[PDB]
């Protein structure tokens, strides 16, 4: 409605109307809320709204209105304070101070308007950052004094001091210049002795819990930076570790304080400080045992019940114990009078490790890794923790998470869908600790596992969960035992898992146990390599699982097959005793039968595994003969499909034919992936007909687009035709990336390839161009680019200008072409730079444009390569020396790169690239201040040094882009920047200081003298 | 039984996409920066009754921040979002948390690392630890793949209702009506249907 | 839950879309189990689909005999069809739906069952 009236400043502000807009926004809904929101934003963003602030704080009845008023002051204080006239500055200060004092002394306002007082305190701290102590060096004394006049004032002063410490020490790195941060840090340091007095007095005095908690909250911040003596040379540790642990109101913050105390590294030579470090831990654990929970308590249950703040307390307890013990447990390991304290603290951690809470378990698991890795090396220590470690073995074995390899899950035992990477890292961490625990006592580990297994056989503890977690644990400790103990161990496990297979007949039953056996056997390849008879049996069993109707078991059998082959392949190529032929021979001969029930993706994995085996045969003649045998089926289907495609080239209309072709190529891709350079004989068998097929498919796609429109590219028919092209490109890329005979690559593969792909890419409509062409060409250039200078030129001519035109209208369209485009330019620039030298001047200008275009991307893939191309190009030009092309390059483009780099440095929209931007800028500046540009950069009086002109150019550029800076700020910044162009660390700090100063008015130019 | 939930995090982390997925089931591919805040009601059906979240989806881009912390007033819970493919967004998590807890001193907060569907992950799981000292719950999530997409609201519902055993339950399904098509516009849904027939479905390379 | 008076004639995993005619784009409505439910009392068969984890209803309507499943130009494993009374979001709205399945065999089986259900509702 008329809510917009408050946006007019001609009249006076209708406070009651403002309060209605605010209430409409916070308490309203629907369209009224949405309109009020926009109005309030516009109101807040008015550069004169701050003048209305104090009359809102005076006459408004809505606390949210006053909050928004303070947000308006905060914006003014943080960005425009030093532009105000001095009288307006004192008025704002006096008004904010008075409002705070006024709210504290009204005991009813202090109770109910907490947010509004917190916001005012923060607003005052913003004024302090600008004015204190140089223009107010009595703030702390007056704050200390006024703390006695009232309890509410004293409590609120702790909040102000807390926020001040945060803004100065915790959050200043990004928000202030180096010089200003140091100034405020030194200022607080110089006055802390008095602050600590008021703090320690309040804590010893002890009014009521409100003032204590606020004082402790402020202490938590101080502990981030204050000298050690304030903590150890006073009685404050006794207060924290006893008095304030007893009351639950103060226990939460006190524990966080003691955690911060714990993480410092003590002067490791004074006995007294050691005895004090022991003592506050001893006190703290005693308070927990008597006031909270004994060490036997069931913390798993307490956490699950989640009464009051129990979950947060137990989290904080875990953080305290792990922090302290990781730093100081050695202080407790020698003195026998401290053994019980050491073990009780670790027993609390055992109990905490049983809680069902993944992120908390990861926190305790991190600590356990710290401990067991130390016991693995440190002499005479593991015996202390024998009982702790024994309990921990049980905890981890019973809480193993499902490994990646186990594809069967319950929801009814079915098949995985997603990759659980939150679970991937967890499994790795659990494995690491269990491996260490097994090394520490291999007898105890085996006895736990073998016994737990014995009670699965009995069905005494049978369940999905119990056999799974046990099986995963057993698999995870592979490599900890000696081959001999492992031998006996694995025999016992398999024998009993097999017994369990026959016992549990359900289809869910059998699937669970099958996955567990597959996981275990796949994890013990050393055992398999030594028992060929068993290995052969395992493989044949996996082949039978490839006909399972349960899709999960079936998929897992294929993954286990290749997992075993990757480690045991050698035993498949040799002729084993008692065997009539190498087992690879047996596999290949029955491959059609073995893979008949598999999905195509799974068949390809099977062929890939065979390729791994075949590559172990180093006799070239025998290897190539295995390769041709392996590829018999796809090569026969290929020979059929190409004879039937050359004659009447229309059979590719058949969707069934397109599917068959794609799977043939995908099979070749799979075998090429594992065989690498050894794949060349097979590639030569299909290469010519494959590129002819590439052209034939391309004609079909173009014909369909012409007849049906762009929408044709979405149809299943055209998508299947493009899959053929993509897989052909992937096959060629895969081989070339692993080729060892680059002469054959250049002389046989490259020319037919470029003839087949480049013009087709160039002359297709954009929506029909395959970004995979760019990816293929990147690999070609990377591996043989130096040998094909004319081929690299041909690539550029065909893909450069037309791809650029696809991606230079916005930052979003054709995202895959975008990424591959700059990967291709990058490799060309670093390996065949001569191709850019031959470019016509107009095209080389597009090249520079394309690089700076990459700068402005937020896509990290594009941005990083863009900055790298620019840096490599500058280097490429510099390597040419004093020649016309380099001289013309600097004349035409030096200042384009400087200005474009400065733009992304300062626009606040490309923070992620700061380091590479700074590097590029430092290189450009260093070029001038090393006189490595041998030509005047200007078109200004003659003989001027390029150093002088660069300063003039930059000063003028910055003066116009950031007109709120003074001339002295810009001159000081540039002076510091140019002097530091050989010291990247200091150079970057100066750039960071500049980015701070451009966000406010009146920045001090001497800040740039910091270094 | 409604609770105000504020959602904060760097621009582009997926806050609005995450909410819209829960609101309508859609996945918005375009990035349209939120201007200030967008408020949407969001209801879940639980074994303890319906719980309603008033989701205040705030802008992450500084130039569009609007009232900034003014949005946090009287929030009862929050989600802090970052993008596991952008390290800078995790580095800013302590800044969002700072501004949030200065207004909301004692509320349940979930930290969410979004976009775990992207292969080239940059914020490694092992380095995500900010939540530990701050008592935040943490989840890997993907608004695109729906990985863990329900877990932030399930956890918040449990903390707000005070029942750790709370679970989502199937909403009852009323009998649908028996409506015959309209012959007055029967000759018209030839057009609206032809358009839909010839507009390709998105992400045809997905498992579903 | 309001579904135990019903028999499951057919169930399949699917992704459901709704056509936003204004923006000229398909928008995902939900992924989960699509069920054909026959009311034991009235013998009327309906489609009922719920989202995977929230279990929220994203489709609830009679499999009317006047509906016809059409192909989408971009897929061989989906069907498009116009629905006049869907009460997943509350008030019976009209929608143009598309439903996609994991395989062409699923989509074809779905069409068979969809048409069989139409015969049952033809009574
Ligand atoms: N691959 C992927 N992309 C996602 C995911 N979630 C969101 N996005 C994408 O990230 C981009 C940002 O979208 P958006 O939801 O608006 O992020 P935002 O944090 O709300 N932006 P702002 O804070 O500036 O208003 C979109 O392109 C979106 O498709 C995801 O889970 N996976
Ligand atoms: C036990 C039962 C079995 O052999 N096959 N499953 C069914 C299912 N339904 C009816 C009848 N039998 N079983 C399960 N798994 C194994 C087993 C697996 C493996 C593996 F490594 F390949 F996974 C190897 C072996 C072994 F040891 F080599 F024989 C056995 N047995
Ligand atoms: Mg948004």
């Amino acid at each position: 409605g008329s809510m917009e009236g408050i946006l007019d400043f001609s009249n006076d502000l209708d406070i009651a109307l403002l309060d209605q807009v605010v209430s409409t926004f916070y308490q309203g809904s629907g369209v009224q809320q949405k309109q009020a929101q926009e109005i309030l934003t516009k109101f807040q963003d008015n550069p004169d709204a701050w003048q209305k602030a104090d009359q809102i704080l005076q006459f408004s009845t809505n606390p949210q209105s006053k909050f928004i008023a303070l947000s308006i002051l905060d914006k003014l204080i943080t960005r425009k304070w030093k532009l105000l006239p001095n009288d307006h500055r004192i008025g704002i200060r006096n008004f904010v101070v008075g409002m705070i004092i006024s709210m504290c002394q009204d005991d009813e306002v202090f109770k109910t308007q907490k947010n509004l007082i917190n916001k005012s305190d923060l607003t005052l701290v913003q004024i302090l950052k600008q004015e204190w102590p140089q223009n107010w060096p009595e703030f702390i004394p007056e704050l200390i004094g006024s703390s006695s006049s009232s309890v509410n004032v004293c409590e609120n002063n702790m909040i102000v001091l807390k926020l001040l410490s945060e803004e100065v020490f915790d959050f200043s790195a990004e928000q202030m210049t180096q010089a200003k941060a140091l100034h405020l840090k030194n200022s607080m340091s110089k006055e802390f002795e008095q602050i600590f007095k008021l703090c320690f007095q309040v804590l010893e005095q002890g009014s009521s819990s409100s003032l204590i908690v606020a004082t402790l909250e402020s202490l938590l911040r101080y502990l981030h930076w204050i000298p050690y003596r304030y903590i150890y040379e006073t009685n404050i540790l006794e207060l924290l570790s006893t008095k304030f642990m007893t009351s639950p109101d103060t226990r939460a913050i006190t524990l966080k304080c003691l955690t911060e105390v714990s993480n410092l590294k003590i002067p490791q030579d004074n006995d007294l400080i050691k005895r004090q470090t022991v003592l506050f831990f001893q006190n703290t654990l005693q308070q927990i045992a008597t006031s909270v929970m004994p060490v036997t308590a069931d913390l798993k249950a307490t956490y699950a019940n989640a009464n009051g703040n129990d979950q947060s307390f137990l989290q904080d307890l875990a953080m305290f114990l792990t922090t302290y013990l990781a730093r100081n447990r050695a202080l407790l390991e020698s003195d026998e009078s401290l053994r019980e304290l050491l073990l009780n603290a670790h027993q609390y951690l055992i109990q905490l490790s049983k809680i069902e809470e993944r992120e908390l378990f990861k926190t305790t698991l991190d600590y356990w890794h710290n401990l067991v890795a130390d016991l693995f090396y440190e002499p005479l220590k593991k015996h202390i923790y024998e009982e702790i470690c024994s309990q921990l073995r049980l905890v981890i074995i019973e809480n193993m998470v499902r490994p990646e390899e186990v594809l069967v899950v319950e929801n009814e035992i079915v098949r995985e869908f997603v990759k659980e990477s939150d679970t991937i890292q967890l499994y790795k961490s659990e494995r690491e600790v269990l491996v260490y625990l097994t090394h520490l006592n291999v007898i105890d580990t085996e006895e736990i596992m073998i016994s737990k297994l014995a009670r699965q056989i009995d069905g005494s503890e049978w369940s999905w969960h119990n056999i799974n977690t046990l099986s995963w644990a057993i698999g995870s400790i592979s490599g900890t035992m000696s081959e001999d103990t492992e031998k006996r161990f694995v025999v016992t496990v398999i024998k009993d898992l097999l017994g369990l297979c026959e016992q549990k007949r359900g289809k869910d039953n059998k699937a669970v146990v099958a996955s567990d056996i597959m996981y275990v056997v796949g994890q013990y390849p050393r055992f398999l390599k030594a028992h060929w008879n068993f290995l052969r049996t395992v493989i044949l069993k996996l082949f039978k699982f490839m006909h399972e109707t349960h899709e999960g078991v079936q998929d897992m059998a294929c993954d286990t097959f290749i997992k075993i082959v990757q480690k045991c392949k050698y035993h498949f190529v040799i002729q084993q005793p008692r065997e009539s032929e190498p087992f690879i021979q047996t596999i290949i001969r029955d491959i059609q039968k073995t893979t008949a029930d598999l999905q195509p993706q799974q068949v390809h994995t099977f062929y890939k595994a065979c390729g791994i085996i075949i590559s172990e045969e180093r006799s070239v003649a025998e290897r190539n003969r295995l390769l041709s045998d392996l590829m018999q089926l796809p090569n026969m289907a290929w020979d059929t499909i190409v004879e039937q495609s050359t004659a009447n080239p229309t059979l590719l209309l058949d969707s069934e034919t397109v599917k068959i072709i794609a799977n043939i190529i995908k099979t070749n891709v799979a075998v090429c992936t594992s065989m690498g350079a050894d794949f060349y004989p097979q590639l030569g068998h299909i290469y010519y007909n494959m590129l002819q097929l590439y052209r034939a498919v391309s004609s079909m796609i173009s014909a369909q687009v012409a007849a049906e429109g762009l929408i044709a590219t979405k149809t299943p028919k055209v998508r299947g035709l493009r899959t053929i092209k993509k897989e052909i490109l992937k096959l060629v890329e895969t081989y070339i990336s692993k080729a060892r005979n680059l002469d054959d690559v250049v002389k046989v593969l490259v020319e037919p390839l470029l003839n087949a792909v480049l013009e087709d890419y160039m002359n297709n409509v954009p929506d029909a161009r395959d970004a995979e062409v760019l990816n293929c060409m990147t690999t070609v250039v990377e591996k043989v680019g130096h040998m094909i200078p004319q081929g690299v030129i041909l690539i550029l001519q065909s893909v450069f200008e037309c791809t650029l035109d696809m991606i230079n209208k916005d930052f979003t369209e054709y995202p895959e072409h975008r990424v591959e485009f700059y990967k291709l330019l990058k490799v060309i620039n670093e390996k065949s730079f001569a191709a850019f030298l031959e470019l016509p001047p107009a095209a080389f200008k597009l090249f520079v444009d394309a690089i700076c275009w990459a700068f402005k991307h937020n896509n990290r893939d594009v941005e990083v390569n863009g900055l790298q191309i620019a840096l490599d190009l500058v280097k490429n030009i510099e390597r040419m020396g004093n020649v016309p092309f380099a001289n013309e390059f600097h004349k035409n483009y030096f200042f384009i790169f400087v200005s474009e780099t400065f733009f992304v440095l300062t626009d606040s929209d490309h923070k992620s690239g700061f380091s590479k931007q700074a590097l590029l800028l430092m290189k450009l500046i260093s070029l001038v201040y090393d006189n490595k540009i041998s030509v005047p950069l200007y078109q200004v009086p003659q003989g001027t040094s390029n150093q002088v002109y660069l300063s003039q150019y930059l000063a003028n550029m910055l003066s116009n882009a950031f007109p709120h800076l003074t001339s002295e700020q810009i001159a000081s910044f540039l002076s510091a920047l140019t002097k530091q162009c050989k010291d990247l660390v200091v150079f970057k700090g100066t750039l960071r200081d500049f980015l701070v100063q451009i966000k406010e008015v009146g920045g001090d130019p001497t800040d740039y003298l910091f270094a | 039984v409604q609770f105000k939930l504020v959602l904060v995090g760097d621009g582009g982390t997926g806050k609005t996409t995450f909410v819209k997925r829960h609101l309508t089931g859609e996945f918005e591919k375009k990035y349209v920066a939120t201007l200030g805040v967008e408020v949407h009601p969001l209801v879940f059906h639980t074994n303890r009754g319906p719980i309603k979240f008033n989701v205040w989806d705030t802008a992450g881009q500084e130039k569009f921040g609007g009232l900034r912390d003014g949005y946090y007033i009287q929030a009862q819970c929050a989600i802090i979002m970052f993008d596991v493919t952008s390290r800078v967004t995790y580095k800013n998590v302590p800044n969002w948390h700072r501004d949030l807890v200065r207004v909301c001193e004692n509320i349940p907060i979930v930290l969410c690392g979004n976009k775990v569907d992207i292969k080239d992950r940059k914020v490694k799981a092992k380095s995500i630890v900010f939540h530990r000292k701050k008592n935040l719950q943490y989840y890997d999530i993907s608004a695109k793949s729906n990985y863990n997409f329900e877990k932030p609201f399930l956890w918040l519902a449990r903390k707000l209702i005070g029942d750790p055993n709370l679970e989502f339950v199937a909403m009852p399904a009323l009998a649908p009506p028996e409506v015959v098509m309209d012959p007055a516009l029967a000759a018209q849904y030839e057009h609206d249907l032809e358009v839909a027939q010839t507009t390709a479905l998105p992400d045809e390379d997905d498992d579903l | 839950t309001m579904e135990e008076d019903e028999e499951v004639l057919y169930k399949v995993r699917a992704k459901l879309f709704r056509f936003d005619a204004d923006a000229k784009e398909w928008k995902e409505r939900g992924t989960g189990d699509c069920k054909f439910l026959k009311n034991k009392k009235t013998n009327k068969v309906r489609i009922l689909m719920r989202r995977d984890k929230t279990l929220k209803i994203c489709a609830n309507h009679i499999i009317a005999p006047e509906y016809t499943l059409k192909p989408n130009v971009g897929s061989d494993r989906s069907w498009v069809y116009a629905c006049t009374a869907d009460i997943a979001e509350g008030e019976a709205e009209a929608f143009t739906f598309a439903i996609r399945f994991g395989s062409k065999e699923n989509a074809d089986k779905f069409k068979e069952e969809f048409e069989k259900a139409q015969e049952i509702n033809k009574k």
